[PDB]
């Protein structure tokens, strides 16, 4: 089916966005890697978009692999960019925000005690989840047509489609613990566990290599600091207004809204989002959680801002050139009054202010 | 920002003079002279208008659009766009002809004022 | 309870093998035979299957059908799976589930649900009259596709809650099991869903006496009958009466709910309609010319 | 929190060579989670408390304290004589002082605020080590030199000071939280003190001398408890934006902050933004996914005063303010003249050693016409312009639920009471519409409202008294919305005796049939229509010099009667009474009278002054005589 290795597929696509420089839609070699990836290393830049469109145009083999399976054909993309972060280091400036300060006097402790000949534990290392300070966007490829999702089947979830829904009810925006850092108060260590899912796992024990001599069961303490929030926010979402059939009956959606597009998007407008659909491992919550209870949900990567009739916040569209000398051809109007109610006669004055009613 | 476009009925379906004019219609009138045109639509016994009424139901067995007279129907994106383009304009009243504007107020007001009936 | 479910289990190893044969044989003209290669390129479901065919031949497991109607929906599983792999293999490979239902006469047991008497446990009911209330389509996991981000193996899990196609009595409340004790998760790139749809069929109350209630049971529907299923219509379903077992306690008592799973949808007055014939061509024409006067009075 | 300090130096060796001299090994010890160490953050404000020197510092408000000697060192002595140990230290002068001390009590304020609490107890043993109070000396500081919102809360801010000012709507009981643990053995007597930090219950089970198990019982009678007084917050109304709805944040108060936040005010709320994970169950140890965030609370210029008072010589003044109010109509003055006094009111004067305490200075203007030909424009922009206005609908509310009425709450066991619209807007304006098709009960509850000034309702066995007190406008409409010379005025009114008596003056909105009235008002409005804004900010002021305008007389210039000034109300309120004519011999109230001193307050509280001369009598004579010709 789809039973496809990890241990091979993070050092192919290391090679795709790093040594490779990535084309432009219009053929243009731009310098990205060289002026934005520069100043994201100076806390000047906080999201990168990257487009989709470029690697369809030129490794359809990477596109396609995440119709079979997006679990790490999805997230690599990030991992990659963070492994050129500490090669884009020029000047040295003093640390202005207040939250990285608390972290580089706790990671140059660690050098000093991963001397060659005692090791700590795996887990007490940021990764490359919290050692990243960028938050990427991914626009919408060519594996699936931006349909909506009365016509899009069921089945064809979970690869990387489009859904045009429609905004309806938000919630408050609330700080996800991304990693939950921990604290052993029985013999003076920490504890480092990065965690995705929604729910909270409370961690007791701690795996350490001093707790083991104790032989009693550790105290960790959730601390709040030396760790990473992100903006999360909740909203459910209904499908769009001008893109039913005959007689059709809602359906909700859960969209994730983080990075700098939270706190701008307001209920009652019209948003495409794009992006993979996952399920979730519901593992920490001991009081709802009963068994399993693996819901799935659909996770957003770029929300693009339309309205009725474009693409684009307007009341509503234009055309060409063209097609402007064939209603300017007349000396002021008189085709346009009798289109009103072609099926009845009569009253033309009344037809007259009905065209006069939007303009205001 | 809400277009009204009420569609109201008398208390006797068609225009039947039976009283005054603000109390032909169940309104208050604090809604009456708030809109701009106010519109009726009767019916008289004539046979010229009748018999137009009688020809372009004709043609609606055969064509799905306008009858095969001298206008021609449209399609849906045309007066809308090409009305669209014009919302950001910010038409400007030079000094000489506002003051047209306020000598046609002045005498909009005669036909109100001798017909109490009517609107104010 | 309590013998009767594990005579049921022996019976299981011999109904997989019963209709491996019937649908790959000659005897029945060549229905079977002609419209597997049609229905393979139109991308269906459900395949058309008669019940009176298999009464005329040997007229021995006819009445098998009727006395444990359970037992006969695990074989079309696996006589439709060996037959579209064996003609065209080039598309029976992202759908490894197919249901089949049934069409015609089941018996005498196609009346109103009352007689519930101890001579009916394990059988098959039907429940007729008027649709009135009707829910919505919901994508029902029937073989969800589970893989795990480590070992890298497949796991083909099946429910068990006698609600499901191939079921026993045990629990569904989404269970931590696993044969290798490995983290799934659901992967729908080529994953089997099914149109989940339950309405309700509540009998007219023209024929109630005095001392009688009528009876309402959910009836599910199936996938190849999106919106054939609208409130104000009568159809003629056949379903199977069951029970969800329930870990409420220790020992369990007297609780079981009620429950039908439908076989197969049939609609009278939508899907069906009376054809014309020979009756429609011939008078139709001759009422119109030798007439009195004018057809209209 | 009590955190451990880890040494950061190279694990595995001593020292690497570096004889003598300290060259990266001196003092590098700090605590593990913040950039802040108690042996380096007590040096730094023991030379605050000593080396501050503050010249800027006033005298009337900073009485006892010198300006030229440091400030704190003259504090030592004023600690241990108000009785608290508490010390009030103003987070201004700490960024005059050390740059780097400001910028590390805010970015963490949970070591640095208990490391200043020991460094003050070292000071105060140095000057008076017998004077003892009851616990230790405290640091509570406030006034930060941010000023945020809800929204604007940045997840990088947790756990930090910030402070946010807001209006409190309602505050909570006495719910009391035992902080030391207190047990008693059953064989002996031992007392031991559990601290229970960090929400932890633990019990020990091995005594002092008896050495049993299961043999100390609890008792929690005599240990030390701690009301938590949950008191809710949101926005304040003269920063919140117009098209949503403000956020309410909880604040929580302990120790000697319980009860000190009166419900109804505009206090400055200094508190730490924390975040504790909600407890689903208190017995098996459950973490929500949703945190709580909770607050625990800790604790004009001369360039435009000045501009105010070269304005109030001028004669014309009374003019230009009057007709900002217009920008629209041009003329119709008469009846948004008396508006402008409605916002001042008068300086309220007590009465108790008389039998007469409450007593209200404001003025209610009565108003009449159509709603939406010339009222359309006064009744929504007195309340985006002036902070404390509440708008509210007559129709859309009911009638006890306008005011404060009683509402079953199960959560807290108590019949508690709920707040409105108009009993929040106290010493400002109200805004409500819609008086003449009003509810029947609801006319009934005005009787008491702005005539006694204080809302008596006991009903349900629920005995409360409200004092709040507004001046509220109203705007009436005839029964046809057009003046009929053929009936009198009062006939007209469908409000009866007792309610129009209750108001000031009294307008209506007339539209003459002249032909030359449409000449002075139709060519008007339209030479303003196709100008856009290139002529607003040129011949009329600004709206910022009017919010500040009656900022300052409210609370400086206190005028009062004379003995001259004040003879001209007596021979007035003759004249007024014999009208006849109209209704008759009416008028033989103290209410015209006690409304006619409230116009000559309003007068000269506009000029600048609390002398009331005679010149300002006749004006107050003068509005109340266009109310007459107008209705007549």
């Amino acid at each position: 089916m789809a039973l496809k290795d990890y241990a091979l597929e993070k050092e192919k696509v290391k090679k795709f966005l790093q040594e490779f420089y990535q084309d432009d839609e219009l053929g243009k070699k731009q310098f990205k890697y060289g002026n934005q990836l520069v100043r994201l290393a100076h806390r000047e830049q906080v999201a990168l978009y990257v487009d989709l469109d470029d690697v369809a145009e030129d490794d359809p083999e990477l596109v396609d692999s995440i119709c079979e399976n997006a679990r790490r054909y999805a997230k690599l993309f990030a991992d990659a960019v963070q492994e050129l972060l500490p090669q884009y280091k020029e000047r040295e400036v003093v640390n202005k925000d207040v939250l990285d300060v608390y972290i580089e006097h706790r990671l140059m402790m660690e050098q000093r005690s991963r001397d060659p000949g005692m090791v700590r534990s795996p887990q007490n290392q940021y990764p490359a989840e919290l050692m990243r300070r960028f938050e990427l966007y991914f626009q919408g490829p060519s594996s699936n047509k931006p349909r909506v999702i009365r016509e899009v089947r069921a089945d064809s979830v979970g690869k990387l489609v489009t859904v045009r829904g429609i905004v309806t009810r938000v919630s408050e925006v609330k700080p996800k613990m991304v990693v939950a850092t921990y604290t052993c108060d029985q013999c003076g260590a920490e504890t480092y566990q990065p965690i995705q899912s929604p729910t909270f796992m409370p961690l007791i024990m701690c795996p350490s290599q001093e707790c083991q001599t104790n032989r009693s069961g550790g105290r960790l303490y959730l601390q709040t600091r030396g760790s990473r929030f992100i903006k999360f926010q909740e909203m459910k979402m209904q499908e769009h207004s001008d893109q039913v059939p005959v007689g059709n009956i809602p359906r909700s959606i859960t969209v994730l809204v983080e990075g700098e597009n939270t706190r701008i998007a307001q209920p009652g407008d019209h948003v495409s989002v794009t992006g993979i659909f996952l399920p979730i491992l519901r593992t920490g919550f001991r009081q709802v959680v009963q068994g399993l209870l693996s819901e799935t949900y659909l996770e957003a990567h770029r929300i693009v801002k339309m309205n009725k009739s474009e693409d684009d916040e307007s009341g509503a569209g234009e055309l060409t050139r063209e097609e402007l000398r064939q209603i300017a051809e007349e000396d002021f109007y008189e085709k346009l009054a009798a289109s009103i109610a072609p099926e009845i006669y009569g009253h033309e004055d009344v037809k007259k202010a009905l065209l006069l009613l939007l303009v205001g | 920002r809400c277009s009204i476009l009420a569609a109201a009925n008398p208390a006797y379906g068609r225009y039947n003079p039976r009283r005054s004019l603000e109390q032909n219609i169940q309104l208050p009138a604090a809604l009456l002279s708030r809109f701009d045109l106010l519109w009726l639509i009767q019916d008289r016994p004539d046979r010229d208008n009748d018999l137009r009424l009688a020809q372009h139901i004709t043609y609606v067995h055969q064509h799905s659009r306008q009858p095969p007279s001298q206008f021609e129907p449209l399609d849906m994106k045309l007066m809308r766009r090409y009305i669209a383009m014009c919302r950001e304009k910010q038409p400007m009243v030079p000094e000489s002809l506002a003051d047209y504007i306020t000598a046609a107020y002045v005498e909009m007001r005669r036909e109100a004022w001798a017909s109490k009936d009517a609107t104010y | 309870m309590a013998g009767t479910v594990v005579l049921d289990d022996v019976e299981l190893r011999e109904a997989q093998r019963d209709y491996l044969d019937f649908l790959d044989d000659e005897e029945d003209q060549g229905i079977y035979q002609s419209k597997v290669r049609e229905l393979i390129s139109d991308n269906q479901y459900r395949l058309i299957v008669n019940v009176n065919d298999l009464r005329r031949k040997n007229e021995k497991r006819a009445n098998r059908l009727l006395n444990n109607a359970f037992e006969e929906l695990v074989a079309f599983q696996r006589a439709l799976k060996d037959f579209v792999a064996s003609i065209d293999a080039t598309y029976a490979k992202q759908y490894e589930e197919f249901y089949v239902g049934l069409e015609g006469s089941f018996g005498s047991k196609h009346v109103s649900p009352r007689t519930l008497t101890s001579c009916f446990l394990s059988c098959v009911v039907c429940v007729e009259g008027i649709v009135t209330k009707c829910s919505l389509v919901r994508p029902k996991v029937v073989r969800s596709v589970h893989y795990c981000p480590a070992t890298k193996k497949t796991i083909e899990r099946r429910y068990s809650d006698l609600t499901t196609l191939v079921a026993f009595p045990s629990s569904s409340v989404y269970p931590t099991k696993d044969e290798e004790n490995n983290p799934l998760e659901t992967e729908y790139g080529l994953s089997v869903y099914k149109d989940h749809q339950t309405i309700t069929i509540q009998e007219m109350p023209e024929k109630a006496p005095a001392g009688q209630l009528p009876r309402s049971v959910d009836v599910i529907l199936d996938d190849d009958l999106v919106d054939k299923a609208k409130p104000g219509d009568r159809v003629q379903v056949v379903g199977t009466y069951r029970c969800l077992p329930g870990k409420k306690g220790g020992y369990t008592s007297g609780t079981f709910r009620t429950v039908l799973i439908a076989c197969n949808v049939k609609q009278m007055s939508k899907d069906a309609q009376p054809s014309f014939s020979a009756e429609d061509i011939a008078k139709i024409k001759k009422f119109s010319k030798t007439r009195s006067k004018d057809i209209f009075d | 929190q009590k955190g451990l300090q880890v040494d950061l130096q190279s694990d595995g060796a001593a020292a690497e060579d570096i004889v003598a001299s300290e060259q990266s090994l001196g003092q590098k010890l700090v605590i593990w989670g913040t950039d802040v160490n108690v042996a380096a953050c007590k040096e730094n404000f023991q030379r605050f408390l000593q080396r501050f020197i503050d010249p800027l510092a006033k005298e009337e408000e900073n009485v006892g304290i010198d300006i030229t000697e440091p400030l704190y060192m003259q504090r030592l002595g004023e600690i241990n004589v108000i009785g608290e140990p508490f010390l009030n230290v103003n987070c201004e002068h700490i960024k005059s002082f050390d740059k780097n001390l400001y910028r590390q009590l805010i970015s963490y304020p949970q070591e640095v605020i208990p490391t200043f609490d020991m460094a003050v107890n070292e000071i105060f043993f140095d000057r008076y080590p017998d004077s003892i109070l009851e616990h230790q000396i405290q640091v509570r500081p406030f006034n930060a030199l941010k000023t945020k919102n809800m929204r604007n809360l940045n997840p990088e801010d947790i756990d930090q000071l910030i402070t946010i000012s807001g209006m409190v709507i309602r505050t909570s009981q006495l719910i009391p939280e035992m902080q030391e643990a207190f047990f008693q053995c059953q064989v002996c007597a031992h007392t031991t003190r559990v601290e229970m930090d960090r929400g932890r219950i633990a019990e020990p089970s091995v005594c002092g001398r008896c050495h049993t198990t299961h043999s100390m019982a609890l008792i929690h009678n005599r240990s030390l408890f701690s009301d938590k007084q949950m008191i809710k917050l949101q926005e304040s109304p003269e920063d919140m934006p117009a098209g949503q709805t403000p956020h309410t944040v909880i604040l929580f108060a302990h120790n000697d902050l319980v009860d000190k936040v009166q419900p109804g005010d505009r206090v400055n709320v200094t508190g730490i933004y924390r975040a504790v994970p909600i407890r689903v169950n208190p017995r098996v140890s459950n973490v929500k996914s949703v945190y709580k965030t909770h607050i625990d609370v800790i604790h004009f210029s001369e360039k435009r005063v000045e501009l105010l008072k070269e304005l109030s010589r001028k004669p014309d003044i009374y003019e230009r303010l009057a007709s900002a109010l217009a920008p629209s109509i041009y003329e119709h003055e008469d009846i948004k003249k008396g508006i402008l006094l409605q916002l001042f009111g008068g300086t309220r004067k007590d009465f108790s050693h008389t039998g007469r305490g409450k007593f209200r200075a404001e003025i209610n203007i009565l108003l009449c016409g159509d709603p939406g030909t010339s009222k359309s424009q006064l009744l929504q922009y007195v309340y985006n312009l002036v902070p404390r206005g509440q708008y509210t609908s007559g129709k859309g509310s009911s009638a006890v639920g306008l005011t404060a009425y009683v509402m079953k709450d199960p959560e807290t066991r108590q019949l508690v009471l709920q707040t409105g619209a108009l009993v929040l807007s106290d010493n400002g304006i109200c805004c409500i519409d819609e008086f003449d098709k009003m509810n029947e009960s609801t006319r009934s509850v005005l009787h008491e409202v702005m005539e006694q000034q204080t809302l008596s309702i006991a009903k349900a066995g629920i005995i409360c008294q409200l004092n709040a007190r507004t001046s509220v406008l109203a705007a009436a409409n005839p029964i046809e919305s057009q003046w009929n010379p053929k009936k009198t005025t009062i006939e007209n009114i469908q409000l009866p005796h007792t309610l129009l008596s209750r108001f000031d003056l009294i307008f209506l909105l007339l539209d003459p049939q002249d032909e030359a009235y449409d000449r002075r008002l139709a060519h008007h409005l339209v030479a303003l229509y196709y100008q856009s804004e290139e002529q607003a900010e040129e011949e009329l002021l600004d709206m910022a010099v009017l919010k500040d305008y009656i900022a300052y007389a409210h609370s400086t210039i206190m005028p009062r009667l004379s003995e001259e000034a004040s003879q001209a109300l007596i021979e007035a309120y003759v004249d007024m009474r014999k009208i006849g004519s109209s209704r008759g011999m009416v008028s033989a109230y103290p209410r015209q009278l006690e409304s006619l001193i409230r116009l000559a307050e309003a007068h000269a509280k506009v000029r600048l002054s609390n002398k009331v001369e005679a010149i300002d009598v006749e004006e107050a004579k003068r509005l109340h005589r266009e109310a007459l010709k107008q209705s007549a």
